[PDB]
């Protein structure tokens, strides 16, 4: 079982890591953390009004919804 | 591409021998077909020369004679064979040419 | 003695700028499909687009390779540059114009794809990542599966019509262009030179390739790959559209030069090329070779013996 | 000229494919042994089969001892005689063929058409002696049958 | 039933059914009109 | 030899194996025509032809040192 | 011939022109579909005799060629029911 | 001739814009000249919404 | 309305370029033999055009 | 029917042409016969002529360096 | 002088094969080149021979030959691509 | 997967009814018929014209209640 | 200075810029919600492609990095390694607000203040995210800025 790596369109920044065998993904496990900003901790650090723009910022593409 | 010779000789210049060999076919024919059957018999370039030198006089006899008859198309004719190098389909004009005012048969 | 290296630059070089604004005219067109325009800032209408990349790629400092780095590896761009332009030798572009009237040019053709594969497959493994040698491997099986598949539809357009060398061709399409009885073994051959470079449905090898060196030799690569792309353009065009032969035979055409409608052939075919590029998914890579030897293999054996058939029934054969 | 400079790269690459160790090298020097024994062909006037050793020998045959070779690459486990046949005085002394060499008859008969070897082997092979190429089909269906019983599991 | 196992096959695999049928015309052709001509042409 | 010659013709040495073969198979006397057998060999090889131009190139070079 | 010296200068110019733009900045699938090509190529091989001379041979050549189409085409079908070219 | 060709019309062979800018403005028609030079043109029409409104920079 | 033709025109050039490059070629030998060429010389007209250019020779010098 | 024309034309001018090459390789033929008697006086006679070939059937000479009508 | 000198090249062909068949025992691959050279070098005389003394049988059992090779080739290298399994 | 097998059988017993719908499929899978039509839907956008906004010279559309610099 | 060789160092220099200027080959880096507004630039409405700009994805044959996102602790080494393997002319283009400063995150553990620390960014942009107006007007001052690169001459007196 070979060990490939994954890191790449745009389509945001992931690591994927595939246990593979010939052309078959036997397991594929995404490592995640490589965009991590502490939303949580600021939004207590901060208020109600004032954490609004957070929810605006999670989940970029759907920009209305969250608020 | 001149098949004159700066003379009468009219310089065999295997271009006009097509040219004429689109004619030559009914002049020389007969006496023409007997050099073959010697060629058939054996191919002694030895015993196959007169027919050979028969048939040369012949063909160049033919040439003298189709020359001054047709001159100016013949000379145009032989004008667009060399050029052209060896291909009937092309100016086929001149052709048409070579049989209206030239020796028909 | 000095005409024929003369003879030899002048279809090296323009193969060069026509190549280089291919390139140009693809990006545009595709632009235009994508209701966008292309390049159009640096030349009066984009033209000065190419000249300018390459003048950037070539002061680009660079990096040479470490990986065999004689004689085996700045030598296999240079061999697949070297097998499309000799390929590129004998193509007609107007009666008695050529470069050599080879007189098995069919065969010529064929081989010399065999060897541009050869050209991948040694500048693939030439590298020293394992992954561009897969992918090296999955390349060159495509590709000669759809050289098999180009290879029985040379036989069919051989059979219609006796003799090999391609001013016999394009005669025997004067009388009536094979592209129009054979329709389908058009389009089978056209797929089939899709696939044979890789160009557009067919790129799972170098599109994982991409999703996982140097410059000059980068640049040699893509420009032997679009030169093969033109050189297959312009055979298929040679071998079924009718090869420098005006339409309808009227003697209004006679005054265009022939070489103009040889060009436009191929210029259509060009944009065919780019056109089907930009409106189709990529297939995977099962799919493709099993496409490859289960769709495309029967059905050019089928027409072989199809139009065997018919040409041999009734007195059509030359 | 040309003739001894194909033969020499043949001998000598034949040589390597023999000798010279790092398999593919061996590969190598074998598909260019073959290109220029085609090139060779090429120059004693038999131009199909100088196609066809480029085609099956080199782009068929040679392709699949790279594609093996490639994926085992850690697999890594006369001068007399020349002489005897050149003093027989039965070969013409080159400056005979000299002055002969404006003495050839040409025929002009049998040169009126001209079949290039394409044609008439075509003609040849597949009217008469036609067995002698049902049989070539039946050892290639043996090969093909064999790869699969032997690899394909 | 075979008719109905020939359809199935048919919507199945379209493209070996389509190469079969090429082949059966390329060969039907030659086989058995060949001798047909001949005779029209013995005949006028 | 057939008769295939390598260009659509007679072979360059048919005739002499036609020959050959008619009086061999005609008339099967034990090796009276014989005679035949060094005429198409020669035809395949030229032996007695090249020997002899060898011979008179070797003469008219002896001849030269005097 | 006097062809291939046109094809073998075009060979070496090619070369120098490739080397001074050179010059300038300064598995049992594989097998098996390689060995289906090496099989299936003398098919072309053969066919290209046959297809130039289909008039100096009358339905005899037609269907021996068929003949020996169907032999290897019967070879086709063995692999395909076997599955080797499935990938 | 050549005065307003090498003034405002010849840099448009090799800049590109210009070229699609003097087109449009052989559609257009004017409607300001700022002090900076520059001429705001107007093509309002059949054309389109998003491109009937440009400016020449002088 | 002729916003395709800013497509077209690029491959245009291609067309061009193909056009001039066989037309070099051919020029070229036009002027390096004194007649186009011919496509499909078998031995019969390589034998026809050594012996009228010997005999071409021949009559000039005389 | 072009191709015929076009061979026919040819096979009705072939025997000036072969009777032509005819006589020039009789000219030769005998420059080199008269060379060969001028070298081969004072040797023990053998036939001048010396149809090395016999039976009839004339064969012609036949030089060396196979293929020589290609290149 | 030049069927000697196509003969020659042939026979030395023939000889550097079985040289190399006989000599390296073990590399199989060498082996089954070598093999592959001498089919080469019989099939490169076959055909002078056709060419030299005028005769076509020498062409048809080239291309022949050139099946068989092809064979051979393939199935043997199948028999060793399976002995590199274990 | 015994379903499967059971399954692909009716969708076959379902689409070939009669000869009419096996051949109009068949050669509609055949002549690539989508195909056509998606490469006049792309040939028809490539004819019409563009948005391409030329940015320099004819800036995007605004609105007053926009922000940027303070 | 040879007056007129001055003025040929001066063409040349203008050739040499007007190439590189005219050919830039961009390279995404794309973090964050920037990316996704630098898809609307290279869409078809702002196009990108008109300035002969092609986003090229693998870095030894890039010419420009956008960094549009944010930085994170644990991607600045991938970011500095990306970065290293590009040829000698470099530029960076810092989309975005944190990208750039920090931005909103700036006062946030496990954040990079901006990727200023990480390579030397050549010209920023401001947004939040950028309209594609601003990034394009961005590279367009990197033209700007590339286009004043005298460096023949600068040879020429080394
Ligand atoms: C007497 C003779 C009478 C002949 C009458 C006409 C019969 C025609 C039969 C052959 C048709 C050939 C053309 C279609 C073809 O090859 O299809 C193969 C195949 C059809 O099979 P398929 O693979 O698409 O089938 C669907 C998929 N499966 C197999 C799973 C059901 O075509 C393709 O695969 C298309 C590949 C993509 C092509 C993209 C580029 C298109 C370029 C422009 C085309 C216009
Ligand atoms: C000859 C080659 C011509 C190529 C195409 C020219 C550009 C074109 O057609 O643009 C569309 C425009 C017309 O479209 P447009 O750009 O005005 O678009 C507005 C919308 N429609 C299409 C409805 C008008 O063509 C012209 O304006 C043609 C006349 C001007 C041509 C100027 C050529 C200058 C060359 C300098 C080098
Ligand atoms: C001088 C103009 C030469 C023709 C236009 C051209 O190719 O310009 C390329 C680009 C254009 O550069 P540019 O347009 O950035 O600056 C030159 C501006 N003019 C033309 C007004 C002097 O480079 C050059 O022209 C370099 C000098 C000539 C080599
Ligand atoms: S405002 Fe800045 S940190 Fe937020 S998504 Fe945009 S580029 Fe990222």
């Amino acid at each position: 079982n070979f060990t490939s790596n994954f890191g790449p369109a745009a389509h945001g920044v992931l690591r994927s890591v595939l246990e593979m065998n010939g052309e078959v993904v036997e397991r594929a496990e995404p490592h995640i953390g490589l965009l991590h900003r502490g939303t949580e901790k600021l939004i207590e650090y901060k208020t109600y009004l004032q954490a609004l723009p957070y929810f605006d910022r999670l989940d970029y593409v759907s920009t209305m919804a969250q608020e | 591409a001149s098949a004159v010779d700066a003379s009468g000789n009219p310089i065999p210049s295997s271009s006009v021998l097509m040219a004429s060999s689109k004619h030559i076919g009914i002049r020389c024919h007969s006496e023409n077909l007997d050099f073959l059957k010697c060629k058939k018999k054996d191919p002694n370039p030895e015993k196959c020369l007169d027919k050979g030198r028969d048939v040369t006089r012949c063909v160049l006899g033919l040439l003298k004679d189709l020359h001054q008859k047709c001159t100016k198309e013949m000379d145009d004719y032989v004008g667009c064979m060399y050029y052209h190098t060896n291909e009937f389909d092309l100016c086929r004009k001149e052709q048409q040419a070579f049989e209206k005012k030239c020796s028909l048969e | 003695y000095i005409a024929v290296p003369a003879e030899i630059l002048g279809i090296i070089l323009p193969l060069l700028l026509g190549v280089a604004f291919l390139v140009l005219a693809e990006r545009k067109v595709m632009a235009f499909v994508q209701r966008r325009k292309g390049p159009d800032v640096v030349g009066s209408f984009g033209l000065l687009q190419p000249l300018a990349d390459g003048l950037k790629l070539i002061l680009k400092e660079p990096i040479s390779p470490s990986s065999a780095n004689f004689s085996l590896f700045r030598m296999a761009p240079v061999a697949t540059f070297m097998l499309s332009l000799v390929a590129w030798a004998v193509v007609p572009f107007d009666y008695g114009m050529v470069l050599s009237d080879s007189n098995i040019g069919l065969l010529y053709l064929f081989a010399i794809s065999s060897l541009g594969v050869y050209g991948i497959i040694t500048a693939g493994w030439s590298s020293n990542s394992k992954y561009a040698f897969l992918g090296a491997l999955r390349s060159a099986a495509q590709m000669v599966s759809y050289e098999v598949s180009i290879g029985l539809i040379l036989i069919t357009v051989l059979i219609c019509v006796g003799s090999c060398n391609l001013s016999e061709i394009v005669m025997a399409q004067k009388q009536i262009w094979f592209g129009i009885p054979l329709f389908p073994v058009l389009v089978m051959f056209f797929i089939s030179c899709l696939a044979e470079t890789n160009r557009a449905p067919f790129d799972l090898p170098e599109a994982e390739a991409e999703s996982v060196y140097s410059s000059m030799g980068s640049a040699l690569f893509f420009l032997g790959e679009y030169a093969n792309m033109i050189l297959m353009s312009g055979l298929c065009t040679s071998l079924s559209l009718g090869g420098w032969l005006p339409i309808l035979d009227l003697p209004i055409f006679k005054r265009i030069p022939g070489s103009i409608w040889f060009s436009i052939k191929v210029i259509l075919f060009l944009f065919l090329y780019i056109w089907v590029r930009a409106a189709f998914p990529r297939y995977r890579y099962d799919q493709l070779m099993g496409l490859g030897w289960k769709v495309f293999l029967p059905l050019s054996l089928a027409w072989v013996v199809a139009v065997s058939g018919v040409s041999v029934t009734f007195p059509w054969l030359p | 000229m040309i003739l001894s400079v194909l033969s020499s790269l043949a001998l000598v690459s034949g040589l390597m494919v023999v000798r010279a160790k790092n398999p593919v090298h061996s590969v190598l020097f074998f598909i260019l042994v073959f290109c220029d024994t085609s090139g060779l062909l090429l120059l004693l006037g038999l131009d199909f089969s100088a196609m066809i050793f480029l085609v099956v020998y080199i782009g068929a045959i040679a392709v699949l001892f790279l594609f093996v070779v490639m994926m085992f690459h850690i697999q890594i486990a006369l001068w007399w005689e020349m002489f005897f046949i050149l003093d027989n005085e039965t070969i013409p002394l080159l400056p005979t063929q000299i002055n002969t060499t404006s003495l050839i008859y040409t025929v002009y008969a049998g040169k009126v058409r001209s079949w290039t070897n394409l044609e008439t082997l075509g003609n040849l092979l597949y009217t008469y002696y036609f067995v002698w190429f049902l049989v070539p089909s039946l050892i290639l269906l043996v090969a093909m049958i064999g790869a699969i019983v032997l690899t394909m599991h | 039933a075979v008719m109905e196992k020939l359809k199935m096959f048919v919507v199945q695999e379209p493209v070996v059914a389509a190469s079969c049928l090429i082949a059966g015309f390329g060969l039907f052709l030659p086989a058995v009109v060949r001798p047909i001509l001949d005779s029209y042409q013995a005949t006028k | 030899a057939s008769g295939w010659g390598i260009t659509g013709n007679k072979g360059r040495c048919y005739d002499f194996w036609m020959d050959f073969s008619e009086c061999m198979s005609r008339c099967r006397e034990p090796k009276d025509c014989g005679l035949l057998r060094e005429d198409y060999l020669e035809c395949l090889h030229h032996s007695k032809e090249f020997q002899r131009r060898n011979r008179i190139y070797k003469e008219e070079q002896r001849k030269i040192r005097a | 011939m006097s062809e291939f010296a046109p094809i073998c200068i075009y060979l070496v110019i090619s070369l120098l022109v490739s080397l001074i733009l050179l010059g300038l900045p300064f598995d049992i699938r594989f097998y098996l579909v390689s060995i289906l090509f090496i099989i299936f190529d003398p098919e072309v091989t053969f066919s290209f005799p046959w297809a130039v001379s289909l008039n100096k041979i009358d339905p005899f050549g037609s269907w021996s060629m068929m003949a020996f189409l169907l032999i290897l085409t019967i070879g086709s079908l063995y692999e395909w029911k076997r599955g080797a070219l499935d990938w | 001739l050549r005065e307003l060709k090498d003034e405002g019309y010849l840099r448009c062979l090799p800049d590109g814009n210009l070229l699609q800018t003097k087109i449009h403005n052989i559609g257009a028609t004017l409607v300001g000249v700022d002090k900076f030079g520059n001429k705001y043109y107007e093509k309002l029409g059949d054309t389109q919404y998003g491109r009937h409104r440009w400016v020449e920079y002088a | 309305n002729l916003r395709w033709m800013e497509a077209v025109l690029p491959l245009g050039i291609i067309a061009g370029m193909l056009c001039v490059m066989g037309n070099a070629q051919y020029y070229i030998h036009k002027a390096a033999h004194g007649r186009p060429k011919h496509i499909g010389n078998d031995l019969w007209d390589v034998a026809m055009e050594r012996r009228d250019k010997k005999l071409h020779e021949q009559a000039a010098s005389s | 029917a072009l191709k015929e024309e076009k061979y026919a034309a040819r096979r009705s001018i072939l025997p000036v042409l072969q009777a032509e090459e005819d006589e020039r390789f009789v000219r030769e033929w005998h420059k080199y016969l008269a060379y060969e008697a001028e070298v081969m006086k004072d040797v023990p006679g053998w036939k001048v002529g010396e149809s090395v070939y016999n039976s009839g059937r004339w064969v012609p000479p036949a030089s060396g360096e196979l293929r020589p009508d290609i290149w | 002088m030049d069927p000697i000198k196509y003969f020659t090249f042939s026979m030395i062909i023939f000889i550097l094969g079985i040289r190399g068949i006989l000599l390296n025992r073990r590399n199989i691959l060498i082996m089954l080149m070598s093999i592959e050279l001498m089919l080469l070098a019989v099939n490169s005389n076959f055909l002078v021979f056709s060419v030299s003394l005028d005769d076509m049988m020498g062409q048809s059992f080239a291309l022949l030959v050139l099946t068989v090779a092809a064979a051979e080739s393939a199935i043997g290298l199948a028999i060793f691509v399976i002995t590199f399994r274990v | 997967t015994k379903l499967e097998d059971e399954q692909r059988e009716q969708l076959a017993k379902e689409i070939s009814k009669d000869w009419s719908s096996v051949f109009e499929r068949s050669i509609n899978t055949l002549f690539l018929t989508e195909m056509v039509r998606g490469l006049m839907l792309t040939l028809k956008y490539f004819f019409e014209t563009k948005v391409t906004i030329n940015y320099p010279f004819e800036k995007g559309p605004l609105s007053p209640r926009f922000r940027g610099e303070h | 200075v040879s007056k007129a060789a001055e003025f040929v160092i001066s063409k040349v220099d203008d050739l040499m810029n007007w190439a590189r200027r005219g050919s830039i080959w961009p390279m995404t880096f794309g973090l964050a919600c920037c990316a996704v507004e630098m898809m609307h630039t290279g869409a078809a409405r702002y196009d990108l492609d008109r300035f002969g700009i092609i986003f090229r994805p693998s870095p030894r044959q890039s010419d420009c990095m956008i960094v549009a996102g944010t930085l994170t602790n644990k991607m600045a080494p991938a970011l500095r390694k990306v970065y290293d393997q590009m040829p000698e002319p470099r530029w960076v283009i810092s989309m975005g607000s944190c990208a750039n400063g920090g931005g909103y995150y700036h006062y946030s553990y496990s954040v990079v203040r901006g990727c200023d620390r990480i390579v030397p960014v050549d010209i920023y942009v401001p947004g939040c995210p950028p309209t594609a107006e601003a990034l394009l007007y961005g590279l367009l001052q990197l033209q700007k800025k590339i286009n004043r690169r005298k460096d023949f001459l600068h040879w020429w007196t080394k």
